């Protein structure tokens, strides 16, 4: 029962200080730690979906490339569930993350996943994939949404390691990605060790009982993580207080050069500039005739070791 | 994967392992194990190793020349005997080709032992591939219900998550000990610690990039690690000739931790104070 | 856990008819066969005969006429239809679901004919 509901539009907007996470298990204190790993840029395109069903395919899925950021102002009823995978079916191993109330349940199967895939409330999963099978993981655990709020996860698959981390902030009229800081905490640590490149946000659908899905708007957004060199200020409480990108603007690089987050009067040397070649082009001799290696390879006799032969091979391919 | 159970669950006619000591199974930590359990007779026991050959090997249950793992074979009379004769139990004599290592058949087709079609009846040169095992109380040693577990250990590029217990030993502190915890190796002092570690963090690290805090993987607690005492040992001493007494001073050394004088420097011994 | 019921058995004169049925519920996982065995009294036991998930039947005996299988794939159960009873068939009766990992086996069912 694959339903095409939702109509999405796009939009874009600055990511601001947004797309930090805690990057290893390691307790500091007041001290200026530098790391290199897949983050999300400061002041970047983020990209804000608006996805409305009104009681067509209009949801494509968005590729996973190096990691997900994903954001939501909306309540934790109305966004329930991720779809992640390669190709979205049953071939292809795939992971199905549902919450709930009670609690949440992430699910490795082979699941057939819908073009349109939502849950529909009991609640009901056959509408996010017609089928599952070859199941291979089960995981049940207390549920990370919980009820003006902005919701932060950030998603990342290493050496088939997968984790999300999470964060809860409270966000004022201002714009739903406001300035301050927030780190974001681990929460899922998963051994997957499968291949992931698309990913699709599920949204819930309370039936009408009276067109027979309510009407509803839902407002998040997506970024995008790339290998970047982050400076972090652990405080007295182990806690990321502040944080520099290493490549934003010049005063940042010479932030990232002297390790610290204030800068003295004067000149300093951060980096060497240098131009890149724009394409390559391969220069090689005019002769097209081959060369008679068979001649040496499928010789019916060869010669003693003492008495060895030679051959010349030269102007050939 | 606590094989010590394993061990200890009944009296074994084979217990045999290959390319795995039994001993090191524990110490050894696998990616996938594959328990494949079923019931044999005693003569067809040794059956159940790589190239090895018979009925159970080519039509039933094989096993890969370079197999990783154990097969352990124990008595079931009591379970699987009855006077009356405990037909519930099958095995393949008949296949058109031996079977691949670790491979299964549940088909049921008549095998096709002459020119003539089967048709799918019974008949003449027509015989039932799967065949009863009569077991029976009195039957003889090689003839009695055997169970057969076989443990595959299987490696991959995903990480190992299968491997015996942990010990857990006990906790001492305020003495300089070797200390191993959760594969971190070291020597020092764990003393009560003051610093308030996030659920999610393990260790503690100085500013020059060396540990100073760990948490207790038995009880979330947290032990700050100082380093043995050490110094550099210095003699005072006049000229040989003069005399031959000698003095220690042990370099930034307390007094407590070794004529004891306490100086800035160090531990003085051997030496008297005089105003 | 699986549950094979077993029904339609009891005493029938020689030339009569009846229908024994196995219902397969609890695990009976996708890629079932269902079989039905003879268990002649004090003597060996042998194959009725088998019905696959494709509809193939194997019969294990030169009885076909006598043994009728019919399949219910909306409730994978299986039906054996008794005609033309004769005095060498009496014997009980269980159904055998291989499943694809672990077989199960009935609780048994008495037939029995005489004249
Ligand atoms: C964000 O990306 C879009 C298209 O990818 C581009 O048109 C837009 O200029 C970008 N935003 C900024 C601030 O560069
Ligand atoms: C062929 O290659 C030779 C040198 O290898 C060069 O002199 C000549 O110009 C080439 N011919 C063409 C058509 O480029």
């Amino acid at each position: 029962q694959c339903v095409n509901l939702i109509t999405r539009t796009q939009s874009y907007t600055n990511s601001f200080t947004r797309g930090v996470y805690y990057p290893d298990k390691v307790f500091r204190s007041s001290v200026l730690h530098s790391t290199q790993d897949l983050f999300l840029p400061f002041f970047s395109n983020v990209t804000w979906f608006h996805a409305i069903h009104v009681s067509r395919f209009d949801n494509p899925a968005l590729p996973f490339n190096d990691g997900v950021y994903f954001a939501s102002t909306e309540k934790s009823n109305i966004i329930r569930g991720w779809i992640f995978g390669t190709t979205l079916d049953s071939k292809t191993q795939s992971l199905l993350i549902v919450n709930n109330a009670t609690n949440v349940v992430i699910k490795v199967c082979e699941f057939q996943f819908c073009n349109d895939p939502f849950l529909d409330v009991m609640e009901s999963e056959f509408r996010v994939y017609s089928s599952a099978n070859n199941c291979t993981f089960e995981y049940v655990s207390q549920p990370f949404l919980m009820d003006k709020n902005l919701r932060e996860f950030v998603f990342k698959n290493i050496d088939g390691y997968f984790k999300i981390y999470s964060k809860h902030t409270p966000i004022n009229l201002e714009r739903d990605l406001p300035q301050g800081f927030s780190a974001l905490e681990p929460l899922v640590d998963l051994p997957i060790g499968i291949n992931i490149t698309r990913f699709q946000t599920l949204l819930a659908l309370h039936r009408s009982y009276l067109s027979g899905w309510t009407a509803g708007a839902a407002a998040y957004y997506v970024g995008y993580l790339q290998p970047r060199t982050f400076l972090l200020k652990y405080n007295e409480n182990g806690t990321i207080t502040d944080a520099v990108d290493c490549a934003l603007d010049p005063l940042s690089e010479t932030k990232c050069t002297l390790k610290s987050f204030t800068v003295e009067k004067g000149i300093y040397q951060t980096s060497n500039f240098r131009v890149q070649p724009t394409e390559s082009i391969v220069r090689f001799p005019n002769i097209t005739n081959l060369c008679p290696f068979h001649e040496v390879f499928n010789a019916t006799t060869f010669a003693s070791v003492y008495a060895w032969n030679r051959k010349r091979i030269s102007n050939c391919v | 994967a606590d094989y010590s159970v394993i061990y200890n669950f009944a009296p074994f006619f084979a217990f045999k392992c290959y390319g795995v000591s039994p001993t090191k199974l524990n110490d050894l930590c696998f990616t996938n194990v594959y328990a494949d359990s079923f019931v044999i007779r005693g003569n067809e026991v040794s059956q159940i190793a790589p190239g090895q050959t018979g009925n159970i090997a080519d039509y039933n249950y094989k096993l890969p020349d370079d197999f990783t793992g154990c097969v352990i074979a124990w008595n079931s009379n009591k379970l699987d005997s009855k006077p009356s004769g405990n037909y519930n139990y099958l095995y393949r004599l008949f296949r058109k080709s031996k079977l691949k290592p670790f491979e299964r058949d549940i088909s049921t087709e008549i095998y096709q032992a002459g020119n003539k079609p089967c048709n799918g009846v019974a008949g003449p040169n027509c015989y039932s591939p799967l065949q009863s095992y009569g077991f029976r109380p009195t039957y003889g040693v090689g003839h009695q219900p055997y169970r057969v577990v076989v443990l595959s250990f299987e490696l991959l590029h995903a990480p190992a998550t299968v491997c015996g217990p942990k010990k857990s030993t006990n906790l001492v502190k305020n003495k300089c000990v070797n200390f191993n915890f959760n594969g971190l190796t070291g020597t020092g002092v764990l003393t009560e610690s003051n610093k308030k570690f996030l659920p999610f963090q393990q260790f503690g690290r100085d500013i020059a990039d060396t540990t100073d805090a760990v948490r207790d993987p038995q009880t979330l607690e947290i032990l700050d690690i100082t380093p043995c005492s050490f110094g550099g040992v210095s003699v005072i001493t006049p000229g040989t000739n003069t005399s031959n007494q000698v003095a220690v001073l042990y370099q930034g050394v307390n007094c407590t931790e070794v004529n004891v004088f306490q100086t800035r420097a160090g531990c003085l011994i051997g030496a008297e104070y005089v105003n | 856990q699986v549950q094979l019921q077993e029904s339609g058995g009891g005493l029938v004169q020689a030339g009569g008819s009846l229908r024994l049925s196995c219902a397969a519920s609890g695990s009976i996982f996708s890629p079932n066969t269902m079989g039905w065995f003879r268990q002649a009294l004090g003597k060996q036991r042998e194959g009725v005969a088998f019905i696959s998930s494709i509809a193939s039947t194997s019969y294990w005996l030169p009885v076909k006429g006598r043994f009728t299988i019919t399949r219910d794939n909306t409730k994978n159960t299986v039906h054996l239809q008794m005609n033309s009873l004769i005095p060498e068939d009496t014997a009980v009766y269980y159904c055998y679901a291989v499943d694809k990992s672990q077989d199960y086996w009935g609780q048994g069912t008495q037939v029995t004919v005489s004249s």
